[PDB]
């Protein structure tokens, strides 16, 4: 990564545990706290756009305690694009919204962009939705049967 | 209303 | 010694013997459509087995 | 397999049996699964708060007492498996996590949220003569699982 | 009050051990009463147990203590809302947490009439309470040791 | 010798299996409005063709010319608290002080 | 199916020490002075009544030569009664010959 | 006599 221009922002596989969008709020449709609130759930995998995670070769699957649902094939694989609604929502900056009295309410709907050692959190439009899509959201939260 | 009392971490 | 004339039963009548009578019907509902494809009421084929339990 | 599936073991006879059966199984059953329904419950919120029509000072402190609705929801779970309390807050939440949607919108206020899963023993720190809790505080200790509410709810 | 209409019982985090029904049906005569038919759900039962899923238990440390490094430690106040309404703060942590954890089941259920001949290919069905398939079972292995008994 | 048969294997003898459920679907409903999990009743009868009440009525019948016996293996779950009043772990007297002058 | 497991309360008294005050309340342990009156100290090793489920094989038994349908099963408490905290109770039997007429 | 005494909470 480094040698080949590659920011860490971009890492795109993440394991972990974590129900980002817990410290959700309907309004905002950001995390209130400008904080996915650190608090463990059950592993889940984190992707950014292309990148995915293959277990075909592996077990560790059913240490992330997750697993195909016909478990007898291989179109397991895990990329960007399956995990659907499931991008975290990308979290909200709370020093905007502080500073924010100037005479007024508007004060916030700027969503936090990177991090303070400027590393980005690769937003994207409409900025209520980081393009970081993980597993349990999308499972849990977002997709019906799709 | 937020509804989340900020600056309430110890 | 343990020979035996054991016998655990009950309604579900014997398997019963002597004559019966055997339904030899043709628009069942399910015989149609699994195999009424093939043609009409001139040949057709027909589940003898009054066993709905059974496809 | 396939070809295996038609040729037959023969137990044999003139002489039947049967065989004792042993079995291992394993499972990874989450606690709060929806398939067990320790994902899904029923509950009813408030959601609307006014009065019928004018605003305030003689019902300032009144008219936000006068007019009050409530409906049925079906809210759900994250599943996954939680300790004890984890779980209740986690419905402690998503009761929330309705109003903050429904009743900030709808005059609603935070003090009467209405259903409130708790383990507690309000009443611990009372005193027969003031009739009231004494230390002035639901001496924060848990005891076991509660459902606190409100009227309607 | 309710202490009529209801009663009070402890925390299960099972909440409901339940039962399920194993069967494998083109082995077992089939025990008494159940029809034999290929509907997946109905299935002559082989064998009963219960689920593989207990609760383990431990010591959630000085309980409410355990809770102020967890108010603290989260960042955030997300159940907690309100830390200071009495009423509506996150409910005290108990003494005792509670564990929906699963062990594996080893187990007898018997032993039982067989037709006498078996299809190389069996089909074994592990069926739960309301009748149906549980996806959350991991391995599942049966093996059954025949035996003689009467005679014709 | 004449005998009509076929699949529906032979009512079977030399032993089976009863299941003693209790939560089966029609059992409750027909059954357990008289009350709960301590005592109740239910079809042994698995024969989804019949109501528990008609099922009542026909009988499993264990043969002879030798009767028997059965083997029951069984599961039980309990959620009993500690304190509960039923065990009495909620109740005991204790005499103390109420007045004091001269 | 209601035994006892045990635990260790941390460090006994320093467990004690952070629930004299995390309880907000000396609710029990009106007064923190009287040597006497002091909320007990907490045993070095806690118990906790927990219930486990059990499974239990009763013996073989001689059986009616018929059954109703529909069995009527109750599980009795010494003093002879039902109890309610039975959560689910599941029986199987599985009969078998013996003896002759 | 409230039976507590007040300010004792360390």
């Amino acid at each position: 990564g480094r040698q080949n221009g590659v920011l860490e922002s971009d890492i795109g596989v993440k394991f972990d545990t974590r129900n980002f969008r817990l410290g959700w709020d309907p309004e905002t449709k950001l995390i209130m706290p400008g904080v996915y609130t650190y608090e463990a759930f059950h592993p889940d995998i984190v992707l950014l756009p292309g990148c995915g995670v293959d277990f075909t070769e592996s077990r560790l699957s059913n240490l992330l305690g997750i697993r195909k649902r016909h478990p007898f094939q291989e179109g397991f694989k895990i990329m960007y694009e399956d995990l659907e609604g499931g991008n975290i929502p990308a979290l909200l900056d709370v020093t905007a919204y502080e500073e924010s009295k100037k005479d007024k309410k508007e004060l916030k709907i700027q969503p936090l962009e990177k991090d303070s050692k400027s590393r980005s959190y690769n937003v994207l439009e409409d900025k209520i939705n980081t393009a970081y899509r993980s597993w349990y959201l999308s499972y849990n939260y977002g997709n019906p049967e799709k | 209303n937020p509804v989340y009392p900020y600056d309430t971490e110890c | 010694p343990t020979e035996g004339r054991n016998s655990i039963r009950y309604s579900e009548l014997s398997p019963l013997y002597d004559t019966t009578k055997l339904y030899l019907v043709d628009n069942k509902s399910a015989d149609i459509a699994s195999l009424n494809y093939q043609n009409d009421h001139s040949n057709f084929l027909t589940t003898v087995v009054q066993n709905n339990d059974f496809t | 397999p396939t070809e295996a599936s038609t040729q037959t073991i023969n137990f044999d006879e003139r002489s039947r049996w049967g065989g004792q059966l042993k079995t291992i199984m394993h499972t990874n059953m989450p606690n709060v699964n929806e398939y067990m329904f320790s994902n899904k419950f029923k509950a009813r919120v408030m959601v609307s708060r006014k009065a019928p029509e004018g605003v305030t000072v003689n019902d300032t402190y009144d008219h936000k007492e006068d007019i009050l609705k409530y409906e049925w929801f079906e809210f759900i779970l994250p599943e996954g498996n939680f300790s004890a309390t984890m779980t209740i807050d986690l419905m402690n939440n998503a009761i929330i996590d309705n109003y903050l949607e429904i009743g900030r919108q709808n005059g609603v206020l935070e003090s009467d949220i209405g259903v409130k899963f708790d383990t507690r023993n309000f009443r611990l720190g009372w005193d027969p003569e003031t009739k009231l809790i004494m230390p002035g505080v639901y001496t924060y200790e848990a005891f076991h699982p509660d459902i606190v509410l409100l009227p309607g709810c | 009050g309710i202490r009529s209409w209801t009663l009070l019982t402890t925390s299960d985090v099972t909440c409901g051990a339940e039962q399920v029904y194993w069967s494998l049906p083109d082995m077992m005569q089939d025990p008494v009463t159940f029809r034999s038919t290929r509907q997946v759900n109905n299935y002559p039962v082989v064998g009963a147990e219960l689920m593989p899923v207990f609760s383990k238990s431990f010591y959630n440390e000085q309980a409410v203590y355990s809770q102020q490094l967890r108010q603290a430690t989260s960042l955030t106040h997300v159940f907690n809302r309100f830390p200071e309404n009495q009423i509506l703060i996150r409910p005290p942590a108990p003494t005792i947490t509670t564990v929906s954890e699963n062990v594996p089941a080893l187990t007898d259920h018997g032993t039982l009439p067989l037709r006498s001949s078996i299809r190389g290919v069996q089909r074994v069905t592990v069926t739960d309470a309301r009748r149906r398939t549980c996806p959350y079972v991991y391995k599942a292995l049966g093996i059954v040791a025949p035996r003689v008994l009467s005679s014709r | 010798r004449n005998s009509i048969r076929y699949s529906e294997l032979s009512p079977l003898y030399d032993t089976t299996k009863l299941y003693l459920v209790d939560n089966k679907s029609a059992d409750i409903a027909s059954l357990n409005y008289q009350n709960d999990h301590s005592n109740f009743l239910t079809t042994v009868v698995q024969n989804n063709d019949f109501t528990p009440t008609e099922a009542s009525t026909q009988t499993i019948n264990f043969d002879e010319r030798s009767r028997w016996g059965g083997q029951l293996k069984t599961i039980m779950h309990t959620n009993m608290p500690n304190v509960n009043e039923y065990m009495f772990s909620n109740k005991f007297k204790a005499r103390v002080m109420v007045s004091r002058k001269a």
